């Protein structure tokens, strides 16, 4: 009743199951034919309650799109240096660190052909390495061997993608550099496996040659990878009701000014004073903008500046826990070019990438940012910018463009010399350009 | 000196002077940049057709080319009573390869203040074959109001006169 | 182009393979016999040539019987044969200002 | 053979020059230098054989200005039916006067 | 400013507590008590003021 | 690859033929006894599960850095293995291989280049490596828990190859057992593993001092100022051989994670060593914030620094941090 | 039987431009709208149609709108037939195309695999690096010279250097080939890449791309730097692997599979690619209108009410800024100098004041103006500056905010907090309007013509009273003279200003309380300057002697002495008193200068002059 072709099976219960034992070692032994006999049991096995009633979705249209399996966490492994030569056709359990994708290269599940005659349009198979020909005419009784062309972009393809990995270097004994495996994928497994996260996939085993001279069909270190059945990652919300009834009565709560007020210190020391900014800029207003004039926003930029080691991090660590979609800052690793207008040369293609800046990247959250006493003056140049029209406006020769920015700030000083030493003009000690003082 | 692509060699290219044979420069007062490339033109003059050997090869071009140039006091004209090395920031050498330093003044005069002050405002007055050549008499027209030789022929016979 | 003196034909080839026969042919390795090869260029002792010039040089082919002799900054002296080799004007067609006799020493 | 790059001074501008090719004939060499601004008065001859190699081969064709003339950095573009030409001929009138 | 550094901060407190947990750890006889700390504060007293001679 | 089969689905007729060098050829699909000498014959293809595949490692030696003579560089070899020799070998093994001789053909561009070049390898017959918990190791530990002596004597056993200074040589044998700080169980990931810092600048080499512990503490890996600087301290990108190149190598803390990081030359490539030692200080974010990923791993490691001071000597009389950098590093 | 499905759609969709299209009669929306796309063509000689995805959707209720999207990647060569046959049956050198528009659904570039390949599919995104314009053939006429080289041949397919199909007589076929230059239509193409937008990436995750070929009149349209729609058929594209010179990753192992062709043994891979057909960059009684509104009476004093709701007060500042919103005079004397084009005017004040609410204004409001701080002023920007070497390239021009307020009113402010360096360049980008560079690599000029408008700091953040702004300028003299008057912006804290200001206030930064009634709108007066900016109003009367007797006048007062002040308002300020003049009558529409329109220009700046003196 919701039409999916995927069965993520456990594939852990032949072995706690008194039979399909035998079963279950030629599916670590053979796992290519025992897919794709079970994928007929699946569909047929559907078909045994559909045969039950006869007034289920038509009986017709969930009995015509294929459905597939998908066994996994089957066994275990322990890394890459034990991929013996003998596994051949098995089942792999690994676990590293995806690094880098590729766009979708077609495969070539069907073919076309027409020759010069007024009209043929056959589609012949292929099904293997090798795409096979006529050499004769057709679709009339009398025509010589004639050119058969073929008419590349009629006849349909799916999708494939390479993945690289390289495994997490778990245990590994302080010599030994991290190496590389390859993936392919076939199914809408696609778009899912983004590149930068732990994984743990489910996979068999293959091997392919490789041809020496680019030019000649002459072979003989092969090439191997894994072909993925299931991947599994290292470990507008769907709004209920019964959550909306229980933040009313919380809503209903005239302690929530206070409950509030505790809550957001599990370990944190007193100082009600900032949690009513800390908590209020989260609760950062809305975008109360007009058709004709005004263009204003409810966005604040609080910031904190005095005492060294008052948990300066950690709040805001904290702050970057409770914000699903916000950005970190860094200490150094950016500059007045190394936040947007980028001229990098990729491996990939040598040629022009524009990415964001990490202030526009918290579009939807806090932009955290610290080290201000110690940022240089080559940049500190646009955040001025950001703070009065909500963009950056990129001077590069590659393009023009006064995109915006939908971003929230918080600021972090530090003292110079020990202390915020009163008695003084606080002023003098950080030092700061007035304008944006304002 | 612009250096070579993967299969070339490190060639020499011109900048202004050498295209410059009978031109223009400006030097006012880049006061920074002043003492970067004040080395580099005082020794065009001096050491006339002057070429370099950085890096490369060791030639010397020729370039017979002319100076002018629009130096600016700092302030006012008369910054004081005191001399010219009290005035300009250059000093002597550089200075000493002129002829003649044109200086101007004006404090208050009325007779001659209009003579520039009617003059500059009727300036601002001055804002089909048949019809091709009658837009050209009433261009030649509206340079002819005193007719003092006007540009179509006046440039012509200066190209003869230098060659 | 190591017999030092005589142009003999070349044999184009790396290793034959089923002499006229039908038998495998197999190859007795202890029994082959090897011999090293190396080259080295030699600049000019730049106080005897006069000042008109940058150093010069050419290079020489020596055997191993006095392989590994030669640091690199010695006040070396060899003694050997001059020779050419290597096809000028045939090899490639209308060979337009390219040399195709390097200077050579295979020497002692 | 002058590759020539665009001026840039009429030219919406904040982007990239663009790169065309020239060749020359017999009595028009080296009359322009590496460095100033020319136009020129060609043809637009559109010989190749389809044979390119830092894209992919294509139906694609490439352009050659096959030049008949060239004067030289000019100013002041007000005229309407003088001082386009450095025309510079003066035999029997203007000579005489 | 003459000699000395820092003023007294609870990260200097919070590691005063894990240096003796950790002599503690290599000399385990079960004793958590006033002597083992005074284990502890005798090194901090004496890391200090190694710039007065 | 040591043996072939082709099938050519009509006979099933499985042709072998003995492995060559690494190029070769298959052969046609009219040459065998069955599927052939018909108008119809089987096209051949390939079987992955019928053909046995053997193991194959690369590696390359160098020479002692002792038999050297006084003139040249070393020189590289190249071997190869077989049978089940593999997986045991490693990158820094004081290790011998016995092993068979034999040159190899180039086949590449043989006529105008490659001669009669010979470009050999040896090939591996043996390997005799050298130089490598209540599990028949306990006599030594009740040595300590009867001989006690804790305070004194195991501060006379590390580094008793100086003059004085048993207060700094019991500074750090604690710092050598570390321990988990605190179960913590809910998200309070808190501090671990203090860090010393060391200055002054004696005559007596204080360099051969500290890494003298490092070269015998536990995963305690040495660095300098040079080489591995605060930009290539963590992981990075960079050029490989002709096979899998843009891999993620490391300088010190990607691999060191919760040991010794002893470090010298402070004042060494400050640009990035300033960002890379608070980056430790801060509690796990050792990552890489470039423009391939942003992967961030663990932080447990702690820091042994030693800071030289300005000329000559450091003045006492005058102020201090004349020489040190970083005000915001050491005070807090 | 395919075939008559084709013939089919072909009449289906031509008695669709023969049916009418609209609902509505007479009141507005003329029936049969085709027939006029057909009329509107055959005057400007454009060849193009534009047809849209309702029309046809509503008209088969949905039994021809999909079938269209799964047959014309096949079927290109049969709506185009079929228009081809009603046009001579209507109409009497034509080449066409077929632009559909406007389908419902708007995917993003990572949903594109298996059902995208022949289908119709609208894509958003930004485009980058853009490509030059090259000829593209679809049709020859090429054949060998064995006897007679006059066979059209067909199929000019992605390898099309080969036509050998029917040869004319009983000749040697395939022998040569000669493509000539005299018979075969060309269209005209440019290659660009796109990128993903700024709103929809999930991390910093190498965001991906792909490549699309744009072939008809949407050539040079899509200008690289915006959010960019599409139209939508997806293709894939080989490599034939040529006569050419020439013939990490497992790429082609789909290819493998892809060998034994009937020519030679290779491996011919693919990579999915986009072919566009039409692009698009979404990011009467009004002609009488303005009739009426040039006929009236106080609309100077209707304009100047109605400039900005974010300040109070203030009549003078907001005389100034629209006149520089305007535009002047250009024209000038005849073989020489251009003179100034227009007025420059800053503002000081004391900041976090209302000096920021008209920089606010200006930069939406005006025509493609710009805005920068200037404190980035030693990389490039304010301070032109040429590139480094890049790509095979040294010596590029560089970008800046300055050189592209081409009909912009470029804003800039803080003068204070640069360096020394930049204050004789845009000293010298201010009296003539061009600039020249001739850094490391050879000379340039270009003529930015330019309106600049400041806001920079007093030397205290208070404005002294009893001194002169000669120490508060906190510049240097020669760029003061060479500026207009600033009309400083004064302070008090009075108690009845406050509250006032206070209720002004607050009914702006309501949700909705427009209770304010600007007697215009923001594009009603954008079109009414449009309507003002086309005249070359010239004075003809006796006021020039009017006129030279005030300056005369004027000038003998601000001379205070043989030494003393040298802001000494010369010859240079004539030029802006006669160009503010034809300005402020650019205002109200008269073409001739009274004697009393410059009036007001004395004193404005006589009131400027008493702001200069004490």
């Amino acid at each position: 009743e919701l039409g999916t072709s995927n069965l993520n099976l456990d594939a852990r219960n032949l072995l706690a199951y008194k039979q399909t034992e035998d079963l279950y070692h030629q599916l670590l032994n053979y796992p290519q034919e025992v897919i794709s006999i079970m994928d007929q049991t699946i569909k047929d096995c559907m078909v045994s309650l559909i045969v039950d009633n006869n007034l289920d979705y038509d009986l017709d249209e969930i009995e015509t799109k294929f459905y597939k399996v998908r066994p996994y966490n089957v066994g275990s492994c322990k890394g890459m240096r034990e991929l013996n030569p003998n596994d051949i056709d098995k089942l792999i359990n690994l676990k590293g660190l995806v690094l880098r994708s590729t766009p979708v290269i077609p495969d070539m599940k069907v073919a076309f052909f027409k020759c010069n005659v007024c009209d043929h349009t056959m589609a012949v198979e292929i099904d293997r390495g090798v795409i096979q020909e006529p050499a004769r005419c057709e679709r009339i009784d009398c025509n010589e061997p004639n050119s058969m062309s073929l008419i590349h972009n009629r006849c349909s393809f799916a999708d494939k993608q390479v993945i690289k990995l390289q495994e997490t270097p778990d245990f590994v004994p302080d010599g030994q550099t991290p190496h590389s495996i390859s993936l392919c994928v076939y199914d809408e497994l696609v778009d899912s496996c983004r590149a930068g996260d732990r994984i743990e996939v489910t996979g068999t085993f293959r091997s392919i040659p490789i041809r020496a001279n680019s030019r000649q069909r002459v072979l003989s270190l092969y090439k191997t990878y894994v072909d993925v059945v299931h991947v599994k990652k290292v470990s507008v919300r769907q709004i209920t009701d019964q959550d909306l009834a229980k933040i009313r009565e919380v809503a209903a709560r005239e302690d929530l000014y206070s409950l509030l007020a505790r809550s957001i210190a599990p370990s944190i020391y007193e100082l009600e004073d900032v949690k009513k900014g800390i908590l209020l800029q989260l609760f950062g207003g809305t975008n109360k903008t007009f058709t004709k004039g005004g263009r204003y926003r409810g966005d604040i930029n609080i910031l904190l500046c005095g005492d060294p080691s008052t948990s300066k991090s950690q709040i805001l660590q904290y702050v970057h826990k409770i914000t699903p979609r916000g950005v970190y800052t860094s200490g150094k690793g950016s500059s007045a070019v190394g936040l947007t207008a980028y001229i990098t040369r990729d491996v990939d293609t040598k040629q022009l990438v524009l990415e964001s800046g990490a202030l526009v990247l918290s579009d939807g959250g806090v932009c955290c940012i610290d080290e201000f006493d110690k940022m240089s003056d080559s940049t500190r140049s646009v955040l001025h910018e950001v703070m009065e029209q909500q963009t950056i406006s990129i001077a590069k020769a590659g393009i023009i463009t006064t995109l915006n920015a939908r971003s929230s700030i918080l600021a972090s000083a530090n003292p110079i010399g020990s202390r915020y030493n009163p008695n003084l003009p606080v002023t003098e000690n950080i030092d700061l350009p007035p304008p944006l003082l304002s | 000196v612009r250096k070579d692509p993967i299969t070339k060699e490190w060639t020499l290219e011109g900048g202004a002077l050498v295209l410059a044979d009978k031109g223009v420069c400006l030097i006012d007062e880049f006061d920074k940049m002043n003492d970067q490339d004040r080395t580099s033109i005082h020794e065009a003059m001096e050491q006339q057709s002057i070429s370099i050997s950085k890096a490369g090869i060791v030639t010397t071009l020729q370039a017979r080319c002319s100076i002018i140039a629009a130096a600016n006091p700092n302030g006012g004209r008369y910054n004081s009573t005191l001399p010219l090395a009290q005035n300009v920031s250059l000093t002597e050498p550089i200075l000493s390869r002129f002829d003649i330093l044109c200086v101007v003044r004006d404090l208050v005069d009325e007779e001659a203040d209009e003579r520039l002050a009617t003059f500059v405002v009727d300036s601002h007055v001055r804002s089909q074959l048949n019809a091709r050549q009658r837009r050209l008499q009433r261009q030649r027209k509206k340079e002819e109001e005193i007719s003092p030789i006007p540009q179509e022929l006046l440039m012509k016979y200066i190209h003869y006169a230098r060659t | 182009a190591t017999t030092t003196l005589t142009t003999r034909i070349p044999t184009p080839a790396i290793y034959p393979t089923e002499d006229t026969e039908g038998n495998k042919l197999t190859t007795e390795y202890g029994y082959s016999t090897f011999i090293d090869h190396q080259r080295i260029t030699v600049q000019e002792m730049p106080e005897m040539a006069p000042a008109g010039q940058l150093p010069r040089s050419i290079d020489v082919i020596l055997d191993d019987d006095l392989v590994d002799k030669t640091k690199p900054g010695d006040r070396v002296n060899v003694v050997g044969v001059f020779k050419s080799l290597g096809a000028g004007g045939m090899n490639q067609s209308n060979s337009n200002t390219l040399i195709g006799f390097k200077t050579l020493i295979l020497g002692n | 053979r002058v590759t020539l790059q665009e001026a840039p001074g009429t030219v919406p501008p904040g982007r990239l020059p663009r790169h065309r090719e020239v060749i020359l004939l017999a009595d028009l060499v080296d009359v322009s230098k590496p460095g100033e601004e020319v136009e020129v008065t060609g043809i637009y001859k559109n010989n190749y054989d389809g044979n390119l190699n830092a894209k992919n081969g294509f139906p694609v064709f490439a352009t050659i200005i096959e030049a008949n003339s060239i004067k030289r950095r000019e100013g002041n573009t007000a005229n309407e039916g003088e001082e386009g030409l450095d025309v510079f001929s003066w035999t029997e009138e203007e000579e005489r006067e | 400013s003459k000699f000395s550094f820092g003023q007294a901060t609870p990260r200097t407190l919070l590691g005063i507590i894990r240096l003796s947990q950790a002599l503690a750890k290599l000399r385990l006889a079960d004793m958590v008590d006033i002597d083992d700390v005074e284990e502890a504060l005798r090194l901090v007293r004496v890391s200090k003021e190694s710039l007065y001679q | 690859v040591e043996v072939i089969a082709y099938t050519c689905d009509q006979c099933g007729y499985e042709v072998f033929q003995e492995v060559n060098s690494r190029t070769f050829t298959p052969l046609s699909e009219c040459t065998s006894e069955e599927c052939s000498q018909n108008q119809t014959k089987g096209q051949l293809f390939m079987s992955t599960r019928a053909s046995k595949f053997s193991a194959f490692q690369e590696c390359k030696i160098q020479e002692l850095s002792q038999q050297v003579p006084v003139g040249h560089i070393p020189r590289s070899l190249n071997i190869h293995v077989n049978g089940t020799l593999v997986r045991s070998l490693s990158p820094g093994d004081i290790v011998d291989v016995t092993g068979i001789f034999l040159p190899a053909p180039y086949t590449g561009f043989k006529a105008l280049k490659a001669g009669l070049l010979t470009e050999t390898y040896l090939e591996a017959q043996f390997v005799r490596q050298h130089k490598k918990l209540t599990s028949d190791v306990e006599e030594r530990v009740m040595e300590l828990i009867t001989s006690g002596d804790v305070y004194n004597r195991l501060a006379k056993s590390i580094a008793p190859e100086i003059y004085g200074n048993l207060d700094v040589k019991k500074a750090l044998l604690l710092l050598l057992v570390g321990g988990v700080d605190k179960r913590v169980g809910d998200g309070m990931k808190i501090r671990g593993d203090i860090n010393v810092c060391l200055m002054g600048d004696p005559g007596v080499a204080k360099s051969q001092l500290l890494k003298a512990i490092c070269k015998i503490s536990p995963r305690g890996v040495y660095t300098t100022g040079k080489g591995s600087s605060g930009v290539g301290l963590t992981a990075a990108v960079m050029k490989d051989p002709v096979t899998d190149e843009m891999i993620l190598e490391g300088g010190a803390l990607v691999l060191a994670d919760n040991g010794i990081c002893c470090i010298d030359e402070f004042d060494k490539m400050d640009e990035s060593d300033r960002t890379a030692i608070h980056e430790v200080m801060e509690q796990q974010t050792i990552s890489i914030s470039k423009a391939g990923i942003n992967t961030t791993l663990n932080a447990r490691t702690s820091i042994l620094a030693a800071a030289n001071p300005l000329y000559g000597r450091y003045n006492p009389r005058l102020s201090p941090l004349d020489n040190i950098n970083l005000p915001a590093a050491l005070l807090s | 039987v395919d075939d008559v499905t084709g013939e089919k759609v072909r009449e289906a969709f031509e008695q669709f431009l023969e049916d009418f299209s609209v609902q509505s009669t007479d009141t507005g929306e003329v029936e049969k709208v085709y027939r006029a796309q057909i009329e509107f063509m055959k005057i400007y000689d454009l060849n193009t149609i534009y047809i849209d995805y309702q029309h046809l959707s509503m008209r088969e209720n949905g039994a021809l709108a999909m079938a269209i999207s799964e047959q014309y990647y096949r079927f290109l060569p049969f709506l185009q037939k079929g228009l081809r046959r009603v046009v001579r049956k209507y109409a009497p050198e034509r080449v066409f195309q077929i632009s559909f528009f406007n389908l419902p659904t708007v995917h993003r570039i990572r949903d594109i695999r298996s059902e995208k390949i022949g289908s119709l599919l609208s894509i958003s995104g930004t485009v980058t690096r853009t490509s030059e314009v090259r000829p593209e053939l679809y049709k020859a006429s090429f054949t060998c010279d064995m006897c007679r080289a006059i066979v059209d041949n067909v199929e000019q397919s992605f390898k099309y250097t080969e036509p050998t199909f029917c040869p004319n007589p009983s000749c040697e076929n395939r022998a040569f080939w000669t493509l000539n230059v005299t018979r075969s239509r060309f269209l005209d193409w440019q290659k660009v890449r796109i990128q993903e937008n700024a709103n929809e990436i999930p991390t910093g995750s190498m965001p991906r791309t792909l490549d699309v070929i744009l072939r008809g009149d949407s050539v040079e349209r899509a200008k690289p730097g915006d959010r960019c729609k599409f139209t939508g058929v997806e293709i894939v594209v080989p490599d034939v692997t040529q006569l050419g010179l020439p013939g990490k990753t497992t790429e082609g192992l789909n290819s493998g599979v892809t060998g034994l062709r009937s020519l030679g043994v290779r491996d011919l891979t693919y990579k999915i690619s986009f072919l566009a057909c039409h692009v698009i960059s979404i990011g009467s009684d009004e002609i009488n209108e303005l009739k009426e509104m040039v006929k009236d009476e106080h609309i100077y004093d209707k304009l100047v009410r109605s400039i900005a709701p974010a300040v109070f007060g203030h009549e003078a500042v907001k005389k100034g800024i629209l006149l520089q919103m305007l535009g002047g005079v250009h024209k000038s004397t005849v073989e020489g100098i251009k003179l100034r084009g227009d007025i420059n005017i800053c503002v000081v004040g004391d900041p976090s004041t209302s000096k920021s609410q008209f920089l606010k204004y200006v930069v939406g409001f005006a025509p493609r103006s710009v805005y920068t701080s200037g404190k980035a002023s030693s990389a490039a920007g304010l301070t032109a500056a040429v590139v480094r070497d890049e790509e095979g390239g040294d010596y590029t021009i560089e970008a800046g905010a300055l050189m592209l307020a081409d009909n912009g009113i470029c804003c800039i402010d803080e003068f204070d907090k640069m360096d020394i360096s930049d204050q004789v360049a845009i000293h010298e980008a201010m009296e003539q309007q061009t600039i020249s560079i001739a850094k490391a690599g050879i000379h340039a000029t270009l003529n930015a013509r330019t309106s600049i408008l400041a806001a920079a700091n007093p030397v205290g953040g208070r404005y002294n009273r009893k001194l002169s702004l000669r120490g508060n300028l906190n510049m240097t003299a020669p760029i003061m003279s060479r500026f207009d008057l600033f009309f400083v912006i004064l302070d008090d804290c009075n108690e009845k200003i406050d509250t006032e200001l206070a209720s002004h206030i607050v009914d702006l930064h309501m949700k909705r309380d427009e209770a304010i009634e600007p007697p215009f709108s923001a594009e009603q007066l954008r079109r009414y300057i449009k309507y003002a900016r086309t005249f070359k109003p010239i004075l003809t009367k006796e006021a020039r002697s009017y006129l030279v007797e005030k300056y005369k006048e004027l000038r003998k007062d601000d001379a205070q002495g043989f030494s003393r002040s040298s802001y000494r308002i010369t010859v240079r300020q004539l030029e802006s008193m006669i160009r503010l003049s034809e300005a402020i009558a650019r205002a109200n529409c008269v073409d001739e200068i009274t004697p009393s329109f410059i009036a007001e220009a004395y004193d404005l700046l006589r009131q400027s002059i008493i702001r200069v003196d004490v």
